[PDB]
């Protein structure tokens, strides 16, 4: 029936550390900076975005506007028909980006911390530039399941599979880490984009690009900037040791979130 | 038709996960995904000659059954066994002429009064799908009840409960690899227990998941959609992303822009 006809809906924007797209101070005079924020339970305007089918992010009526086209700019609400055209125009991609088409500079958050003006910076697939439009807060704890029906498991600086007893949950955010959840501020890392670095545990606090994970429709869990997945190395559980490579979509490198 | 065999006899979590991707590969053609995620053809425009795939299920005993699946929703509409064939009451005019095209060969074809919905088949079963157990051992058992509904050794209330086990290992399973995981586990451990209340909760969602994603703003959906944890608690879910590694099929809603 019809073609299909896509709405604007009005929701949230999470991204690094869980913390939400903000309007800064509640005002919206033009050029007032957008930030990162504890999310908020309420109807406050200046936390929440429609996004409209033009392209263009919308807080209280006004646009989400970029500064300019350089590596580096923050970006800023603004009067929608005042500002340039195309600088209030972005896409949300599956895999958490939300880009500028036009300089391909992506909303990022250089910082962590409470009150970090937004920016658009080059795309490298970070988690310091990872978003999710949504009105869910909180982050998703699940099992991840594996080779032999094994559980992913974490045990301090290190990540390995073993037997599923039912810590091996893991919370996955916004800013598209994985995240062990009983130490929420250390991500599922990868030191290198090298063929076989061995994935471990240290602190989200660099967000880097060996940080960010995606769940693919195959069963893997792909490392965006490096284009390699999760795998079990030589299909040995024993080893206990977590790999990057290249895919070739053997039992070793399908993994299922199990909720 | 295509057809596509499994067989209880040897099941194993690779044969298993075999005949699933085999059946995921039949369904779709690869032309149309969206967000990722494979959509079933469209069913306006859809030659009879690529409406149907057949699947033939055999166990231990040596029995055999040859279930058939409608294409455009994963659907499985009647089946054959032996000389005979049992289709589920058609619900449009459209598909009752479509069914007339299975099983030509057989010289018994009858259609029940009732329809493969599971709120009818639950019904007839006596049971709720939260209360009939899955596994290879039911598989089995269900086609063996499903082989000897021909032969009259069958009563109604077992050939329903037989029909839930099917619909759910298999279309289910292609469906959501969820569902499938949720099967091979099952298999893998030898275990015969009743689907969780995520996995229900996935089955009654299929279509509006379908619609939500596909005419979503970008990943985003306009309503949330409501899902379960296996413990029975719920969570909302409003974007597509999450879903990326949970649903493998999509029913056809719309066009793209
Ligand atoms: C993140 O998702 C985007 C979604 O478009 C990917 O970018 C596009 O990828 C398709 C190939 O599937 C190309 O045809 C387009 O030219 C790409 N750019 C755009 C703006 O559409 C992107 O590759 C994904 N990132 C990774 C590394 O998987
Ligand atoms: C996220 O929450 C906000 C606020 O609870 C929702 O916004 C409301 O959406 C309805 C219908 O779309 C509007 O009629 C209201 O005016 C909105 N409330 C406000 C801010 O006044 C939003 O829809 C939710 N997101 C989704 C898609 O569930
Ligand atoms: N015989 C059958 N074959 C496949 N699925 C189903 C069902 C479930 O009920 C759903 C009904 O979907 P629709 O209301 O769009 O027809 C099916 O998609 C499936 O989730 N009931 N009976 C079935
Ligand atoms: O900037 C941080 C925080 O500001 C809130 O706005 C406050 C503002 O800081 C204060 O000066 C004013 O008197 O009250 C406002 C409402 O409490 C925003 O509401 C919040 O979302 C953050 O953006
Ligand atoms: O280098 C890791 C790589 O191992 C492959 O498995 C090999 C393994 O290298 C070695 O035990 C020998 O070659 O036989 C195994 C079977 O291929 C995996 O196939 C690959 O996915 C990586 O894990």
């Amino acid at each position: 029936a019809d073609v299909c006809m896509d709405p604007e809906p009005i929701v949230r924007i999470v991204g690094r550390n869980g913390l939400c797209v903000d309007v800064r101070d509640g005002r919206f005079h033009n050029g007032n900076a957008i930030q990162l924020w504890p999310c908020k339970s309420n109807t406050d305007a200046n936390q929440l975005w429609t996004l409209k089918r033009d392209n263009t992010i919308r807080s209280n009526g006004k646009c989400l506007t970029t500064y300019g086209y350089s590596p580096g700019v923050y970006v800023m609400i603004y009067d929608c028909n005042t500002a340039a055209t195309d600088a209030t125009r972005w896409q949300i991609w599956d895999n958490g980006t939300i880009i500028n088409p036009r300089s391909s500079l992506v909303l990022a958050a250089t910082s962590g911390n409470s009150g970090t003006t937004l920016t658009v910076q080059t795309n490298i697939y970070a988690v310091s530039q990872g978003w999710l439009p949504t009105n869910n807060t909180q982050p998703f704890v699940t099992t991840i399941v594996g080779l032999y029906g094994l559980c992913l498991q974490a045990n301090s600086g290190q990540v390995w599979i073993e037997d599923c007893s039912s810590e091996q949950q893991w919370a996955l955010y916004a800013d598209g880490s994985i995240r062990p959840q009983q130490n929420r501020d250390n991500c599922l890392t990868s030191d290198s984009n090298i063929r076989e670095t061995v994935v471990k545990i240290l602190s989200c606090g660099p967000a880097s690009s060996g940080q960010r994970w995606m769940f693919k429709n195959d069963g893997t869990i792909l490392n965006l900037y490096s284009g390699l997945v999760l795998d079990v190395r030589a299909s040995d559980p024993s080893l206990k040791q977590i790999i990057l490579y290249p895919l070739h979509g053997d039992p070793n490198q399908i993994w299922l979130p199990l909720f | 038709y295509p057809i596509i065999n499994f067989t209880t006899a040897g099941a194993t979590v690779q044969s298993y996960t075999n005949f699933i991707r085999a059946v995921r590969g039949r369904l779709t053609t690869g032309a149309d995904v969206r967000h990722e995620i494979p959509v079933l053809p469209n069913r306006v425009g859809l030659p009879i000659n690529q409406r149907f795939i057949l699947v033939e299920l055999s166990n231990h005993a040596e029995l055999s059954v040859t279930l058939a699946l409608d294409v455009t929703n994963a659907y499985v509409v009647g089946y054959r066994a032996g000389n005979s064939a049992y289709f589920f009451h058609p619900d449009n005019q459209e598909d009752a002429e479509a069914i007339t095209h299975l099983f030509t060969d057989v010289q018994n074809r009858y259609t029940f009064a009732f329809g493969g919905n599971y709120d009818r088949l639950e019904q007839l079963a006596g049971n709720l799908r939260e209360n009939i157990e899955l596994g290879n051992g039911p598989l089995e058992e269900a086609i063996s009840a499903l082989y000897y509904y021909s032969t009259g050794g069958t009563q109604l209330p077992t050939l329903a409960r037989s029909f839930i086990i099917c619909i759910q290992m298999i279309s289910e399973a292609a469906r959501f690899q969820y569902i499938e995981g949720e099967m091979r586990t099952r298999i893998r451990y030898n275990r015969r227990s009743a689907p969780d209340p995520s996995v229900i909760t996935l089955e009654n969602s299929w279509g509006r998941l379908s619609t939500a994603i596909q005419e979503s703003n970008q990943g985003a959906f306009a309503s949330p959609i409501q899902l379960q944890r296996r413990n029975g608690s719920k969570f909302s879910v409003y974007d597509v992303s999450i879903l990326i590694p949970i649903i493998a099929l999509m029913v056809y809603r719309c066009a793209p822009p």
